[PDB]
Order: structure tokens, then C-alpha cells, then sequence
């Protein structure tokens, strides 16, 4: 099962704070170490700090400024990181990590998508993408379901529920006034579309929404 | 602090042949170094401890070597599902340090683009929005240009363009064009069509549909 679980995605205004948790399951010992690590939109990993909940001893990275104060709770078996006073700059996605205090990161967490913003959140609006009656197919056939005008980030798209990975592209978001935009494309045998239904799920954690949508021929 | 450097910081290679990744500490760390894989949109994943110790369930295809200052990671015939970013990370001297990456591209067969256009949907129509879809799917290489034309006409405006990385399943790349209008403006023109052109064909890759 997955060990580390953390929120898909955070909203802080600038100047405000935020704490984000991991929850571990798996192999608990006394000897774990939660480490974070934060990372910049196309930029490399960035080691934060490092905290040992039994004692809620935290260490972090004297190279950047001190952001973080991190602490622990062992009742529910949950690390804490709390990010104070954040601007444009902090806007990353934030993962935390399981030592077993033999150097290396044996474990990730999903990581935790900061967008610091003055903009709302915003759901988005998920269109289907089916070809038109006159377009003409070989072996394969392509669909695909529109996703527009939402914030924060991010979303994620998945193909009848996870079922349908391959011959799957999603492409990068775009941002204009506020609001990004992508879409999504899938492949499937030409012959077995809509005999066989394909349906498309989005999810936006920031709003706690997960919507479906069937393509079906334009009739 | 251990400063970590990864040159060169992108590898290109043909299919199925074997690449080294290199790792460079400012000072001895031993064998005290560690590998880790990210995919697009992932999490990092370990795929060599210690230097040179496999993890299990990781390929063997993944070998690691090197002590001291320097360090490489090998990937023996390389496939698709390599393409990502590869990181290196000590833990020797406090605090741990990663290196700042190396992006593997693989120099595969050109593939002319697959072409799809698709029509604003009755649902977005509601909303008084009508957006025109078209996507240039799994080509190669990465360079390629995008045309819109309404009713003959080139179109410019309303266009909104997404590259993706290249593909881990098949080392393809592939691009969305979306041409976003409001309902008003997209009920009194016809004809909507993408154009495509790619090195692989003289001629464009030309996807249309008539609003009617």
C-alpha cells in the first residue's frame, strides 16, 4: 500500500501560512526519519529539512531562509511541516520522504502542489472530445475530454477509471486572466469505441471534485 | 555542504544503447551516494543505493559505479521507459544534497503526427464557449508547426498551445492546439480546420469539420 499520503494541492494567499502533512503507513520504527524536499516548477530537488517524531527534533537547511518549522504528532501518526510568511517564490511542489536513517529515500510521498496566489478557486469545466461524423478512422481511434478554466493546480486525468493507461498524452495547463486550461487525449482500437464505453475522470483536489464524462459519437 | 554536479545535464541516445550518467561530489563522500529516477508529473523513485547496490524491482537494465568524487549511472540498451530525470544524492556529510539532474531524450525514427480535430461541445455551448480542439500526436522529432484557418482564413487569435515532454511509452512527443471562441463568434463562420506540418510529409496533415 502506498506508505506516504499527502494533500494534492494547497491555496495560500500571499504573506499567509500553511501546514502540510504526511501520514505514513507501512513499517513504523523509531528510527524514521521525515524528510522534505522542495521543488520548483522545472527546477531540481531542494532538501528542506528533517524532523524524527519521537523526539519532534527538527533540522533544516541553513542555505535558504528559514520558512519551516516543522513538528509531529504521534497520536495520529502524522508529520508536519508548517510554512510561514510565503510569497512567489515558494510556489512548489513539496514531497516528503521516509529514511530508515541509512542515507537514502527508500519511499516518497505523492507530494503537496503550493500555489501562492490572490486569485479564488476556481472548479473546472470538463467538456468530451468527440470526432465529427465526416473524419475517417484506421486501426485506431483518438478521443479525448477538455479541461477548462480552473485553479489553482493541478488536476489529474485518468481513462475509465484507471483501466485505460496507454495511448494516454495529458498536456501541460496554460494560464491566462487566472485560470488554466488543458486537455486530454486518448487512443483506443477503432473497432472497440462506443461498442465498448470510454469515459474520462477528473479530479481537483483543491476543491474536493472528481467528475466523469462517456464519449460518445456525435449523433 | 557536498555541492553535487551532473554533466553533461541532457542525454540523448539511440534505441537500445547503453548510456552513462555522471556525478561529480566537491569532496570524497565514499560510496555514500544514492540514485533516484523522476518520471514527468512524479514522484522520485530509487533505483541505485550506495553507489553501486541494485534495489529490487528495479530493472536490471540500472548498474551503478564510482567512489570518491566521481560516480556513474548506467543504463545498458536503452528503451522508452528511461526517458525521465535522474538525480544524485549523498549522505555522507550533513546536510544531504541532490545533484541538479540529467534529462534523457532517445534519438528514435521520425514519426509523421497523427491529427485529430474536435468541434466545441453541446455542454461548453451552454456556457456561451465554443472551443476547437486539435491535437498532433506521437511525432518525431519534437520540431513542428500548427496552422488554424476559418473558412480559408488563417487564424492567429484565441489559439492557445501545450507541448508535451517527450513520450516514456513510445519516445514520441506530441502537441495540443486549442482555439477557444465565444458562442457568438463561433455561429457565424463555417468551416474550422487544423493544419499540421512535420519534416516526415512535404505535404500538411490537414483535419477539418464544417460547424453545419
Amino acid at each position: 500500500q502506498v506508505q506516504l499520503q499527502q494533500p494534492g494541492a494547497e491555496l495560500v494567499k500571499p504573506g499567509a501560512s500553511v501546514k502540510l502533512s504526511c501520514k505514513a503507513s507501512g513499517y513504523t520504527f523509531t528510527s524514521d526519519w521525515i524528510h522534505w524536499v522542495k521543488q520548483r516548477p522545472g527546477h531540481g530537488l531542494e532538501w528542506i529539512g528533517e524532523i524524527i517524531p519521537s523526539y519532534g527534533r527538527a533540522n533544516y537547511n541553513e542555505k535558504i531562509q528559514k520558512k519551516a518549522t516543522l513538528t509531529a504528532d504521534k497520536s495520529s501518526s502524522t508529520a508536519f511541516m508548517q510554512l510561514s510568511s510565503l510569497t512567489s517564490e515558494d510556489s512548489a511542489v513539496y514531497y516528503c520522504a521516509r529514511e530508515r536513517g541509512d542515507g537514502y529515500f527508500a519511499v516518497w510521498g505523492a507530494g503537496t502542489t503550493v500555489t501562492v496566489s490572490s486569485a479564488k478557486t476556481t472548479p473546472p469545466s470538463v467538456y468530451p472530445l468527440a470526432p465529427g461524423s465526416a473524419a475517417q478512422t484506421n486501426s485506431m481511434v483518438t478521443l479525448g475530454c477538455l479541461v477548462k478554466g480552473y485553479f489553482p493546480e493541478p488536476v489529474t486525468v485518468t481513462w475509465n477509471s484507471g483501466s485505460l493507461s496507454s495511448g494516454v498524452h495529458t498536456f501541460p495547463a496554460v494560464l491566462q486572466s487566472d485560470l488554466y486550461t488543458l486537455s486530454s487525449s486518448v487512443t483506443v482500437p477503432s473497432s472497440s469505441w462506443p461498442s465498448e464505453t470510454v469515459t474520462c475522470n477528473v479530479a481537483h483536489p483543491a476543491s474536493s471534485t472528481k467528475v466523469d464524462k462517456k464519449i460518445v459519437p456525435r449523433d | 555542504d557536498i555541492l553535487l554536479t551532473q554533466s553533461p545535464a541532457i542525454l540523448s541516445v539511440s534505441p537500445g544503447e547503453r548510456v552513462s550518467f555522471s556525478c561529480r561530489a566537491s569532496q570524497s563522500i565514499g560510496t555514500d551516494i544514492h540514485w533516484y529516477q523522476q518520471r514527468t508529473n512524479g514522484s522520485p523513485r530509487l533505483l541505485i543505493k550506495y553507489a553501486s547496490e541494485s534495489i529490487s524491482g528495479i530493472p536490471s537494465r540500472f548498474s551503478g559505479s564510482g567512489s570518491g568524487t566521481d560516480f556513474t549511472l548506467s543504463i545498458n540498451s536503452v528503451e522508452s521507459e528511461d526517458i525521465a530525470n535522474y538525480y544524485c544524492q549523498q549522505s555522507n556529510r550533513w546536510p544531504f544534497t541532490f545533484g541538479s539532474g540529467t534529462k534523457l531524450e532517445i534519438k528514435r525514427a521520425d514519426a509523421a503526427p497523427t491529427v485529430s480535430i474536435f468541434p466545441p461541445s453541446s455542454e461548453q455551448l451552454t456556457s456561451g464557449g465554443a472551443s476547437v480542439v486539435c491535437f498532433l500526436n506521437n511525432f518525431y522529432p519534437k520540431d513542428i508547426n500548427v496552422k488554424w484557418k476559418i473558412d480559408g482564413s488563417e487564424r492567429q487569435n484565441g489559439v492557445l498551445n501545450s507541448w508535451t515532454d517527450q513520450d516514456s511509452k513510445d519516445s514520441t512527443y506530441s502537441m495540443s492546439s486549442t482555439l477557444t471562441l465565444t458562442k457568438d463568434e463561433y455561429e457565424r463562420h463555417n468551416s474550422y480546420t487544423c493544419e499540421a506540418t512535420h519534416k516526415t510529409s512535404t505535404s500538411p496533415i490537414v483535419k477539418s469539420f464544417n460547424r453545419n
